[PDB]
């Protein structure tokens, strides 16, 4: 009779109704996804709104057990991730106006047009075409055109909206007791009440940018040497002692640099290492591929695949018609059912993917046996870490010549090295200030630092300060540059980007020392090495059962995030890089513009 | 069954442990908290009778299974259920045992 061994008997049916309940979601779902007809549109849609309206019950009802009481610690962990109100703390015309403007929002995104000033009658959407030209054209004129009518004819709509989206998030934070929407988004990495492990909202800050002052001194090389080699398939538009133009970067906005390798190259005469001839000429299928994948991944010590995998997964492309959307997930419908969803050919991406799809397989078969509320990642940032270092391994020449794709000899020379570690760094390293700066303005716009009249000025301040681009025409306070993100404008969290980075990095040293390996890092492998698979498992199978820096302490050895891994893995890089510029100016000065002139 | 089958309940909620070989029917409504409710579904009174969500498209492991327990026992019974032997032939003209 007292008010915590109620909770665990609430729980108990909780858990299995909404296991039950989810099931039938998930598969409903699935069975759209997979076949796309007009009657399953609606059979997806019941079950959902009918999980959401459970979900929601069992919301307004397990309010009744105050967490001040609670002594256990799981049952405390999923009290309080069932208990938070989350939106609809608001009036109804408040909650109504929110909906229809985020509703109204990805609208606006999804179906932009702009078309030619000589020919009006041409526009093309964004997916379809623009971030075509602005991934393979090498015309100056038309890349500007294409950056500046994107963010002139479809930026200039999210303006009005984005200022009312900020209120109204701003005051659905603040009736929860957060100060504002920033520190919601900041609440997943908040841990509190293990003696030995806190981690306070406020910290997350100061970590990242404590950590971001240590990538500094490679972020410049490497930006020095793109701009030395940009500086000849555009002359005379970039100074020498400048920053980069924000629409030369290789797409929309500059979040990856990896458009631009065919520019910048260093050893354009030796092709790295692609088997996509040997995996046709040695007549591979959509199996084949997936049998490899899970024989690498039974070799360190996980387990094999559940045999209901082989039956109900969707490898192949139904040809007829059974149209369906396949970009390649992994699915945990529940109840012991794992299903992969992949239109998949046979090349090396899919290859690779492949080994991607089957890390977040593992994952979710690790943790199976937690309760419901605790399926999910240690944070926000796990899941793709896990995913990726598979893939990360799976692509090594020493792994690639002992399958049989490549030739066994396959005489190695520092060149390759290079080009691989260059084309590495086009993707990792070329986002992580993107990123950051993103983020941070994004928090000083939801504090409250900046004040509505001061946006795109901050923004391209803060661009020309951080990720070294510059604007190549003024924008003045009416456009909206920030929004015409598709993350920004569809409400998604940014800062996991940044943490997986790190995180990949750190679990893949780890168990690379496990391994034993003698090489520089980026040529090591974790198959055959059962001790490797041990070290992994014993943080696989925690879920949210434990605080992430405890799980991210039983694999690495340490409590926080770091970047010493990062920058072990990119050393080589960094030497030839540092060899590289004896003549250039390494570093850029913010007073330089396209239009000073 | 496809879309559930719901015919296999299984009792999650007793207010004591059984004692062993013990077989319970009963229904009424398991009460939490300090509130009488009477026998209706609610708070902190729950419905102790919960059914299987069996489907086909299950992994080992939720997969309905069929048990069949024995026991066997002597308390003073000389001549009982036994199994049987071979009927050793009857022989003739030759004296052994
Ligand atoms: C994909 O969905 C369509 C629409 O529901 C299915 O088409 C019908 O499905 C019902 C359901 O059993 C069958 O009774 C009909 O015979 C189907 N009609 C046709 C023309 O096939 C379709 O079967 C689904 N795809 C698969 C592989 O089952
Ligand atoms: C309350 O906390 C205790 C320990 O803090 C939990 O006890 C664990 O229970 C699991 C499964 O019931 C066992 O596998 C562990 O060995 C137990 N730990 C110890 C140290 O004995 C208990 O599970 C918690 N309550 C609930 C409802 O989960
Ligand atoms: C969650 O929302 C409710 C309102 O929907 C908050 O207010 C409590 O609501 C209950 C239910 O009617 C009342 O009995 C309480 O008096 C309300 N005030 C309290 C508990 O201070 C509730 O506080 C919200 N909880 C959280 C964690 O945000
Ligand atoms: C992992 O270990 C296995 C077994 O030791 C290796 O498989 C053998 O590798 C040798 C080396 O050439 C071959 O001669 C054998 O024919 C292989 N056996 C089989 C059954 O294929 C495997 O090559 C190792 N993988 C890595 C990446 O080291
Ligand atoms: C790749 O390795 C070779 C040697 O294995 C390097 O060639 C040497 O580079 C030094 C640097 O000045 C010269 O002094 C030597 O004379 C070079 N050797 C020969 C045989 O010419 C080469 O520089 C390396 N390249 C990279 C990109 O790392
Ligand atoms: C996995 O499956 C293969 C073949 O299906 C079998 O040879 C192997 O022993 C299995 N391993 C485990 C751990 O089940």
């Amino acid at each position: 009779s007292t008010i915590e061994e109620q909770a665990k008997t609430f729980l108990d049916k909780f858990n299995h109704e909404a296991e039950d309940l989810f099931y039938q979601s998930s598969l409903a779902s699935w069975n759209y996804n997979t076949n796309i007809t007009e009657e399953n549109v609606q059979n997806m849609n019941n079950a959902g709104d009918k999980w959401s309206a459970f979900l929601k019950e069992q919301s307004t009802l397990a309010q009744m057990y105050p967490l001040q009481e609670i002594q256990n610690l799981t049952v405390k962990l999923q009290l309080q991730a069932l208990q938070q109100n989350g939106s609809s703390v608001l009036s109804e015309d408040k909650s109504k106006r929110l909906n229809t403007i985020l509703n109204t929002m990805s609208t606006i995104y999804s179906t932009g047009k702009v078309c030619n000033p000589d020919n009006p009658q041409e526009c093309l959407l964004l997916e379809p075409g623009l971030n075509e030209i602005m991934a393979n054209s090498l015309d100056y004129n038309e890349r500007l055109w294409a950056w500046e009518s994107w963010r002139s004819e479809v930026g200039k709509q999210l303006r009005p909206l984005y200022e009312e989206y900020v209120v109204l998030k701003n005051e659905m934070a603040r009736a929860n007791h957060y100060e504002d929407y920033g520190d919601y988004w900041r609440g997943d990495y908040e841990v509190n009440g293990v003696d030995g492990y806190d981690y306070s909202r406020g910290q997350l800050i100061e970590d990242v940018e404590h950590t971001f002052e240590e990538i500094k001194p490679l972020y410049e090389h490497l930006h020095a040497y793109v701009r030395a080699k940009l500086m000849n398939a555009y002359p005379s538009y970039i100074s020498p002692i400048g920053c980069l133009p924000a629409h030369l970067l290789g797409d929309m906005w500059g979040r990856f640099w990896t458009n631009l390798y065919s520019l910048t190259v260093p050893f354009g005469q030796k092709p790295n290492i692609d088997v996509t001839d040997a995996m046709v000429d040695q007549a591979w299928d959509a199996q084949r591929i997936f049998k490899e994948a899970e024989k690498f991944f039974v070799s360190v010590g996980l387990p094999n695949m559940t045999q209901g995998f082989w039956e109900n997964s969707m490898l192949t492309d139904p040809g007829n018609v059974q149209k369906a959307v396949c970009h390649p997930t992994a699915w945990d419908l529940g109840k012991g059912d794992f299903r992969i969803l992949m239109c998949t050919k046979v090349t090396m991406d899919d290859f690779l993917t492949a080994h991607h799809e089957m890390g977040h397989i593992q994952y979710d078969m690790a943790y199976a046996a937690q309760p419901f509320l605790l399926r999910n990642g240690a944070n926000e940032g796990f899941h793709e870490a896990v995913g990726e270092i598979m893939s990360l391994s799976a692509a090594t020449p020493k792994h690639l010549k002992s399958i049989g794709l490549l030739s066994p000899d396959f005489q190695e020379d520092n060149e390759t090295e290079i080009n691989f570690l260059l084309k590495q760094a086009l993707t990792i390293v070329g986002t992580l200030p993107f990123t950051y700066m993103l983020e941070k303005w994004r928090w000083m716009v939801f504090k409250g630092e900046i004040p509505k009249d001061q946006w795109m000025k901050k923004w391209w301040e803060m661009k020309r300060e951080i990720v070294g681009v510059v604007e190549p025409v003024p924008h003045d306070e009416t456009y909206c540059d920030p929004a015409s993100l598709f993350h920004v404008s569809n409400d998604y969290s940014f800062i996991r980007y940044y943490t997986r980075t790190l995180y990949q990095f750190q679990f893949q040293e780890a168990l690379c020392q496990a391994a034993k390996h003698e090489g520089p890092l980026h040529k090591c492998d974790i198959s055959n090495s059962t001790e490797a698979g041990q070290k992994l498992f014993n943080m696989l199978r925690l879920g949210k059962s434990e605080p992430w820096t405890l799980a991210l302490e039983n694999v690495v050895g340490a409590k926080n995030m770091n970047v010493r891994p990062l920058l072990n893995y990119f050393e080589p890089l960094f030497t030839w890089l540092k060899d590289q510029n004896k003549n250039s100016f390494v570093g850029w000065s913010t007073d330089w513009s396209p239009y000073a002139d | 069954k496809p879309s559930g089958n719901y015919n296999y309940l299984y009792r999650l909620f007793r207010k004591s442990k059984l004692k062993p070989f013990e077989r319970d029917i009963s229904t009424e409504i398991y009460q939490a908290g300090n509130k009488p409710c009477n026998g209706v579904a609610g708070s902190n009174c729950y419905s102790p009778l919960q059914s299987y969500g069996f489907r086909p498209t299950y992994g080992v492991g939720h997969q309905p299974y069929r048990v069949v327990v024995l026991s066997f026992e002597l308390l003073h019974a000389p001549a009982t259920v036994c199994g049987p032997k071979k009927s050793t032939n009857l022989v003739k003209n030759k004296c052994v045992n």
